[PDB]
């Protein structure tokens, strides 16, 4: 029933010194990393007391076995270093305690009595100093390479865990790592398993309010008119600013649409998210300005801009007939969790990356090319889009833009109208 | 107290155990590996078998069905995977248990196979659990007084391949980590109606079903230059559970793994074996390199299970009808990336990356709509258009990467309608 089984049948009968074994179930579906904590002041001078963690399905362990049994390796070993460290030190402490016996033993024996004792107890009083001094060297070597107190012995063994916090840190961190189900987890390995080989697609594009940072955008697109070219304007760029009356909203609704921005590369993000109004500058491709001084750079930079007015709707660059953004965003969409809408967005961008990936390469489209030199090749590059399934001449800009992002980094390591409607 | 079976190969696994349950015996009879230079002493093995015994004794209220065990003993380095049986009375723990014994440092090799191994053995007990009433023969009570002779035969032969199967993957050294594209794709372009038209037909078929099937050809090299190619489309944990087939190594169709091989098709008509193909985890293809054709079995979980239901208790079907634009895309330009360099692999992953991510949405998507009684999804008509899934070639593919993550997903959607 309700959880009690941390040691119920989570303890194999010793069965080896460091061993790591398994249990079946009925509802247990368990796993055990049997670790004994041998205690001098304890019967057999040993203490099997093995902490691990137990989950369900028999599977989210079995094929996930390594790192769980590679971190239970690190965690359970870590505490073993600690209680021994308390135990190793205190053993000589009670050695000195019994060393004081000899200090009295010598005085008592044969002082005036002339050894009126046997005294064969003195054999005990000296033999103990040997094997305890022996297991000491066993402890330090074992450290580097390879009745109420009896249960209360477990206390300091469990108490010194609290001190030597690393054992509390890992099992806390372990409880963080694995979760209720492996699958959403399992992809995360696979997702990052793939990412190792391909990194060019990583910098060219985006890759913890992310529940809200997604959900707000879904509440954005699904019920905000004219928002469609906004994404386009944002995706293509090459700049955008958004001003509003109360700044209590722009913070909320510029983290929503921050997903779409192509970060320059190995940086944090290009969304300044707002500033004052000097507006000198290819360094910041999203700004708030929360605001006739602005109305000048409004028109002085009639190129590379856009606006908003929550008071009465507007923008600057609504020209788009293609189908790509409709796939990136359709107002007749049923995506619910929003966080999932992030995934649908996140996935699609890889395709946009993928098409963009192709255009950079193919080693038949750059200046070395078959037909001729002047502009035929620029016509020739157009026929690449026949292989590259463009949407419309507007989409030609996007994929051409991502070259510039990709072209720049390989290089480093080496005109538009404007509408508006209510 | 032993039976020596030589293994064809270099480095097989270790022995197996068949201890009995009146008084719990350490071990009844032990199978043997190839005539190796040095083994692990039976006396050590006898204890190791007896070690699970009292561990097995620890179980209460024996079971309803056969259940698993698995040991790794750092002391006396070994990896053990035992079973608990269902008793004859089903309450009196007449368990006997069995486990192939595995040398240390080979759990990396083992663990991806662990599904294979349990499957192979759990069938043996399914055969074993009768319970051997042929040993309940017409015989005098002196005979009815029996275990150590009449039990081993049907146990012997049916457990012989398991060591060979496990030692097979060392021989058919299926690529563990990576490959430079000694596969097809390293070529410039095949450029022809048949082969290029074929190449798409297979890979699509290789995907709408999770697990590929034999490259049943007659070249043993051009036969092996497809199995390493169609396996770029599967996980690094699936770089194994595959086989690079070898020239006449007398190796049958084994249900467990889901990329395979053979050669020459037994020089004549050879059974699938029709019985063993169901016992695979998925439907699968029927790729050739002789005919350059393809086939496939019914949809992975709405009809194999029903076919499974027909045949599980008894004890080349269709061609690719679908042409995903997404894969027709992929394959069309992959050769256009000027091969020879590292480009295609990256593109491959980016293609692949999409599928898992695009799979993951569909995972989240359907699991988002709260499952309830009278409440299936029923929104597939919305689902198709919504997620950019309109090419029926593309839908089932991502629907086919579902089951590899949510095994019950595919029934959760098609069980009610079909």
């Amino acid at each position: 029933s309700v959880d009690y089984q941390a040691s119920f049948v989570g303890h194999p009968p010793g069965s080896a010194y460091p061993k790591l074994n398994f249990v079946e179930d009925e509802g247990a579906f368990a796993y055990v990393h049997h670790l004994t904590l041998y205690d001098l002041e304890a019967r057999g001078f040993v203490r099997p007391f093995c902490m691990a963690y137990i989950s369900a399905d028999q599977h989210k362990i079995m094929q996930q076995f390594q790192e769980l049994s590679a971190e239970f390796s690190r965690a359970s070993e870590c505490l073993k270093t600690g209680n021994r460290k308390a135990f190793a030190g205190e053993l000589e402490k009670k050695l000195k305690d019994l060393d004081y016996t000899r200090t009295v033993l010598h005085t008592e024996t044969e002082i005036q009595k002339k050894a009126n004792d046997k005294g064969f107890y003195s054999s005990q009083a000296i033999e103990k100093a040997n094997e305890l001094a022996s297991v000491e060297k066993s402890i330090i070597e074992h450290q580097d390479l390879l009745c109420f107190d009896k249960k209360l012995k477990t206390l300091e063994e469990l108490c010194d865990t609290e001190y030597f916090t690393q054992t509390l840190a890992q099992l806390s961190h372990i409880e963080h790592m694995f979760r209720g189900d492996l699958c959403y987890l399992l992809t995360s390995q696979i997702d990052r398993a793939l990412l190792k080989q391909q990194h060019i697609t990583n910098f060219l594009f985006e890759d913890r309010h992310k529940k809200r940072a997604g959900q707000n955008a879904l509440k954005f697109i699904r019920q905000y008119p004219f928002a469609h070219p906004a994404i386009y304007s944002l995706l293509s760029g090459r700049t955008l600013v958004v001003l509003g009356e109360d700044e209590a909203i722009v913070r909320k609704l510029v983290t929503a649409l921050a997903i779409f921005v192509p970060s320059y590369g190995c940086y944090a993000k290009p969304v300044k998210h707002w500033a004052s109004s000097p507006l000198h500058i290819q360094k910041w491709k999203l700004i708030g300005l929360q605001r006739a001084g602005t109305l000048h750079a409004l028109s002085r930079y009639s190129r590379y801009t856009s606006i908003l007015d929550l008071d009465n709707k507007t923008l600057r660059c609504p020209l788009y007939r293609g189908t790509l953004v409709p796939r990136l965003a359709d107002h007749r969409t049923q995506i619910k969790r929003g966080s999932t809408y992030y995934l649908h967005v996140q996935s699609m961008l890889t395709q946009l990356c993928s098409k963009a990936f192709l255009y950079t390469f193919c080693h038949h489209l750059h200046l070395p090319t078959h037909d001729k030199e002047t502009e035929e090749l620029v016509a020739s590059r157009q026929m690449s889009f026949l292989k590259l399934t463009l949407g419309l001449v507007n989409e030609d800009v996007r994929v051409v833009q991502y070259l510039a992002e990709l072209l720049k980094l390989h290089y480093m390591q080496e005109y538009v109208p404007s509408f508006l409607y209510k | 107290a032993k039976t020596e079976i030589a293994l064809s190969g270099k480095s097989p696994l270790l022995a197996a155990t068949f201890a009995y349950w009146i008084l719990g015996p350490r071990v009844r009879h032990i199978w043997a590996p190839k005539t190796e230079q040095v083994l692990l002493s039976d006396g050590e093995i006898t204890f190791l078998a007896n070690h699970t015994l009292n561990g097995e004794i620890l179980r209460n209220a024996e079971s309803g069905a056969i259940d698993v065990k698995f040991f790794v003993l750092s002391e006396k380095g070994v990896i053990i995977v035992s079973l608990i049986f269902d008793g004859n009375w089903n309450g009196d723990r007449s368990t006997y248990g069995l486990s192939i014994i595995l040398p240390q440092t080979e759990l990396s090799f083992y663990l991806p196979l662990h599904r294979v191994c349990v499957d192979r053995l759990t069938h043996i007990i399914r055969k074993g659990r009768i319970w051997m009433h042929k040993e309940r023969q017409e015989n005098v009570q002196k005979i009815i007084l029996d275990q150590g002779q009449s039990i081993i035969p049907m146990l012997t032969g049916e457990v012989i391949p398991v060591m060979e199967l496990l030692s097979s993957m060392k021989s058919h050294s299926v690529p563990e980590e990576i490959d430079i594209a000694d596969t097809v794709l390293n070529d410039d372009d095949i450029g022809d109606s048949c082969h290029e038209g074929f190449l798409l037909n297979a890979i699509s078929s290789h995907l709408q079903t999770c697990g590929c099937s034999v490259v049943v050809g007659s070249s043993a090299e051009k036969v092996n230059k497809i199995v390493r190619t169609l396996c770029l489309f599967l996980t690094p944990a699936e770089r194994k559970c595959s086989r690079l087939c070898e020239a006449e190594s007398s190796f049958k169709y084994e249900s467990g793994l889901f990329v395979q091989g053979l050669l020459k098709d037994s020089t004549g008509s050879f059974v699938l074996p029709f019985r063993q193909v169901m016992y695979a985890p998925y439907p699968t293809t029927h790729i050739d390199v002789d005919v350059n054709t393809v086939k496939q079995m019914p949809p992975c979980h709405e009809h194999i299970y029903n076919q499974r239901r027909y045949m599980r208790s008894e004890l080349i079907f269709q061609d690719v009808l679908h042409r995903d634009t997404l894969v027709k895309a992929f394959l069309d330009q992959v050769f256009q990336l000027k091969p020879g360099l590292s480009l295609r692999s990256t593109f491959l992953a980016q293609f692949l990356l999409v599928l898992h991510r695009k799979a993951l949405t569909l995972i989240k998507y359907i699991e988002d709509d709260t499952q309830k009684g009278k409440k299936p999804f029923k929104s597939l008509r919305n689902l198709k258009i919504d997620l950019d899934l309109t090419a029926e070639g593309d839908l089932n593919i991502i629907m086919a990467l579902a089951e590899k993550i949510k095994p019950g997903l595919h029934s959760f959607i098609f069980g009610r309608p079909f």
